[PDB]
């Protein structure tokens, strides 16, 4: 049922109006981000709304 | 990856 996960690939929606691969860190459903790790290894929490599974739709 | 750059996705 959780459409977000820890440890899933996904798109975030950055602060640039672009998408950047990250992994899932954490899930926080209380204020609905994910703490999202990116491919240099900085990591920020990103709304819920701006993240979708990086997995092919199947 | 530590001194790796991020990139926008495709």
């Amino acid at each position: 049922r959780p459409r977000l996960w820890e440890g899933q690939d996904v798109l975030a929606r950055w602060t640039d109006g672009l998408l950047y691969l990250g992994t899932i860190k954490k899930v926080d459903s209380a204020r609905e981000v994910c703490l999202v790790q990116f491919e240099d290894d900085s990591q920020f929490l990103v709304l819920w709304k701006d993240i979708s599974p990086a997995a092919l739709p199947g | 990856s530590t001194g790796g750059v991020k990139k926008p996705h495709r």
